[PDB]
């Protein structure tokens, strides 16, 4: 029963619009237990300056109760049913889920729902979180790679919405009022901009009726059925230099302005980024690993692991890669880096990319194992895409990647470009954004 | 006494202009390259 077919056989993903805007999708197995969830397209972009981690706060509060049911009433019925509700808030995605079994199907989105829209935000827990929020952000601060992505950003779209951290800033954290947290909810919170996803043993009908029932939104004027453009954010060549000699490895992220979801040459680019792909020192493959990169890593002892990466948003990206050394090292492993970027650009061969494809379609199935990734790729395809993409596509549109297709659009995204960089720790030996900046060409 | 007299001046004059056009593409150049420097921006942030 080739791959092939397995490919064409996935039931497909059924959406449903309603009157209100929301959008209702989902994926039928024939699964006991299952995951169902809103995605709403918010996140810090949508912040300003002024309320910078209100998406944040507000997530830390869309689980501590809503105005019909107060805390222990929540978890409590919620924790009784032997279901799992988490969540997450990206810069532009914001995401609520649940783990619960097929037969609660239509109980969870009205839970679902009374989350979204009736958030208690009861300004006693708030005054808590407010503390608690404070609190991990002392603890993400010593994420070398949480620090080094968001000052990545923070550079590479300075002056610009997509340069802020998801978490806020210590002063909005405290100092946001409930008032804040109240119009992010009623301004991003909207269905037109939300979608319910579910996957597993679940009657898409069934899904939408419960949809219909809690999720009723009302819309008067042509405005709230709107969903507003995002001004643009201007990538800008440069660097941040936080250095620390006293922390033991050095972090450093280096990267291009990328496409945006939208555009096609994503594939290629992933099927690029799988060709130098990633390592770190408990690779068992060791010095016969595929990727050059990897293999001078470890002939080399040049890092103690790095990363490419091609994180899309919606007008735009970056594209990049990650390595954390130690600071002795930092420049021959710069080097190699950029050797292989300039090799993706130069002299990329059918056989890299052939393997490249092949590692590439594997993890784009190990990004569907399961209930909750499954869910997950349907709330951000429509959310992202507009529309559901099945591996039979994203597989075909990946077979059409050559050798030459990678080369163009690599050089067309790498080459000759003014790179963001952003470098923490004992960054010492690494330098010089011009000579960096020249290992952007010739390879 | 000198010859050369007249071709030295015309090479003068050939001189002159390339050593114009010449050092100032160079000043550019060298700006170009150093205004990574000339606008860095610092700071001290001490942790708490």
């Amino acid at each position: 029963a080739t791959y092939a077919q397995t490919l064409q056989n996935i039931p497909e993903t059924n959406v449903t619009t309603l009157d209100n805007g929301l959008r209702v999708a989902s994926e039928e197995s024939s699964q006991p237990t299952c995951t169902v969830g809103v995605w709403i397209g918010a996140g810090s972009r949508y912040e300003n300056e002024k309320n910078n981690g209100a998406g944040y706060f507000v997530e830390h509060l869309a689980f501590k109760g809503t105005k019909k049911r107060p805390c222990a009433a929540f978890e409590k019925e919620v924790e009784s049913m032997g279901a799992h509700f988490n969540g997450y808030t990206s810069r532009e995605q914001t995401a609520f889920y649940i783990k619960a079994l097929s037969k609660d199907m239509p109980k969870v989105v009205e839970l679902l729902a009374d989350v979204v829209q009736n958030c208690a935000l009861e300004e006693s827990q708030i005054e808590k979180e407010r503390g608690v929020i404070l609190q991990e952000l002392k603890e993400m601060d010593n994420d070398m790679t949480n620090v080094t992505f968001d000052y990545l950003h923070a550079t590479a779209f300075q002056g610009t919405a997509l340069a802020r951290t998801v978490e806020g800033t210590t002063e909005n954290i405290k100092h946001l009022t409930r008032a804040d947290l109240a119009s992010y909810i009623d301004t991003h919170f909207k269905a037109p901009r939300m979608v319910l996803a579910a996957a597993g043993g679940i009657s898409h009908k069934e899904l939408v009726d419960a949809a219909r029932q809690h999720f009723s939104g009302v819309s008067f004027t042509y405005k709230e059925d709107a969903v507003p453009i995002l001004p643009r954010c201007r990538f800008t060549g440069s660097e941040i230099r936080a250095r620390d000699d006293a922390l033991p490895v050095a972090h450093v992220a280096l990267a291009v302005e990328g496409p945006g979801w939208a555009d096609p040459d994503n594939v290629v680019l992933h099927v690029a980024n799988a060709i130098i792909g990633r390592y770190d020192r408990t690779f068992g493959g060791g010095k016969h690993l595929s990727s050059r990169l990897a293999a001078l890593a470890v002939e080399h002892k040049l890092c103690h692991s790095f990363q490419t990466f091609n994180t899309s948003y919606s007008d735009t990206g970056l594209f990049g890669f990650h390595f954390v050394a130690d600071p002795l090292s930092i420049d021959d492993m710069m080097f190699c880096a950029q050797g292989e970027w300039m090799r993706l650009c130069t002299s990329t061969t059918e056989s890299e990319v052939k393997r490249a494809k092949n590692h590439l379609r594997s993890a784009m199935v190990a990004q569907l194992d399961g209930t909750t990734p499954v869910c997950e790729t349907i709330g951000s395809h429509l959310l992202n895409y507009g529309r559901r993409i099945s591996l039979e596509e994203w597989d075909s549109r990946i077979s059409a990647v050559d050798a030459r297709m990678v080369r163009d659009v690599c050089s067309k995204y790498i080459y000759d470009k003014c790179p963001a960089l952003a470098a923490v720790g004992p960054i010492e030996q690494l330098l010089d954004y011009n000579r960096i900046r020249s290992g952007m060409y010739w390879i | 006494a000198e010859p050369e007299h007249d071709q030295r001046k015309r090479m003068g004059l050939k001189m002159l202009l390339i050593s114009a056009l010449l050092t100032s593409l160079l000043y550019y150049m060298k700006r170009h390259k150093w205004s990574v420097l000339k606008s860095r921006k610092m700071a001290y942030r001490p942790p708490k």
